[PDB]
């Protein structure tokens, strides 16, 4: 359970876009930047850059 | 497979 320290705007249909507070699962943190994150509101998939999110 | 200007 991570929370995306700022909206994140993605830009490709890789990453999926997330608000400041939101709260996204994280799926693989271990490749680079971009873990892939999974949205428990509407229940989608998408990565996240790791500088706008937090491990909380 | 850069990141985004943190606010």
């Amino acid at each position: 359970t991570f929370v995306a320290l700022y909206d994140y705007e993605s830009r490709t249909e890789t990453d999926l876009s997330f608000k400041k507070g939101e709260r996204l699962q994280i799926v693989n943190n271990t490749e680079g930047d971009w873990w892939l994150a999974h949205s428990l509101t509407t229940g989608q998939t998408g990565y996240i850059p790791s500088n706008y999110v937090a491990p909380s | 497979x850069p990141l985004p200007p943190l606010p």
